[PDB]
């Protein structure tokens, strides 16, 4: 139900983790070691932060991983972009890890998906994206990936989840007052937003799966496990 | 395969 189950989300936020440049000027490898060590301790909490949304644990294990799997990145994404609304240019990846736009260029392939990351970011400031809006999109992500048919109930689970998600970002969006049909197009435009999510997660995977073979960063755990696919 | 996610949601 949409007043608890918004409490609920904002309730499950992660931790912020923290972590700090490199005493010397960064390098490509450099680089790359610190966004993926934030990365993969921000993996670890995901998991706890998914479990607390109600109905997740309820879902079969694979149908779990299968989810995480599937958005871990745009999640990532999704929390980074939410950090650096207020901040044009730049990219908030921890409060001593703010990173702008030009650093990209030290890593090759990475400024576009940067420049990516700012764009949806500056669509999000332009729309006037509030947090509890940013909440139900956040958990829409973990809750709509494609599933097909797995061969191993809980994908009616799934649909009834995702359905009451996307109930509270309607009533959310009805606070604001403004006309029924600047309901339905906010609404749109907040998912439509969705795609480029998923189209600079696809960018950023590629980036990393690419740098793992190139070993220009070693990988451990729980990163490594999630890009071993 | 999914070795220490398993291990996290379990
Ligand atoms: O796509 S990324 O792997 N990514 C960008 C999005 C992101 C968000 C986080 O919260 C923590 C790390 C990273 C690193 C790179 F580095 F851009 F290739």
């Amino acid at each position: 139900s949409p007043e608890q189950l918004v409490l609920t989300l904002l309730e499950a936020e992660p931790p912020h983790v923290l972590i700090s440049r490199p005493s010397a000027p960064f390098t490509e490898a450099s680089m790359m070691m610190s966004l993926t060590k934030l990365a993969d301790k921000e993996l670890v909490h995901m998991i706890s932060w998914a479990k607390k949304i109600p109905g997740f644990v309820e879902l079969s294990l694979f149908d779990q991983v299968r989810l995480l799997e599937s958005c871990w990145m745009e999640v990532l994404m999704m929390g980074l972009m939410w950090r650096s609304i207020d901040h044009p240019g730049k990219l908030i990846f921890a409060p001593d890890l703010v990173l702008d736009r030009d650093e990209g260029k030290c890593v090759e392939g990475i400024l576009e998906i940067f420049d990516m990351l700012l764009a949806t970011t500056s669509r999000f400031r332009e729309l006037k994206l509030q947090h509890k809006e940013y909440l139900c999109v956040k958990a829409m992500i973990l809750l709509n990936s494609s599933m097909y048919p797995l061969v191993t109930d809980s994908s009616r689970k799934l649909a009834h989840l995702l359905n009451a998600v996307t109930d509270a970002l309607v009533w959310v969006i009805a606070k604001s007052g403004i006309s029924s049909q600047q309901q339905s197009m906010r609404l749109a435009n907040l998912l439509m937003l969705l795609s480029h999510v998923r189209h600079a997660s696809n960018k950023g995977m590629e980036h990393l799966l690419n740098m793992k073979c190139k070993n220009v960063v070693p990988v451990y755990d729980l990163l490594l496990e999630m890009l071993n696919a | 395969r999914h070795k220490i996610l398993h291990r996290l949601l379990q």
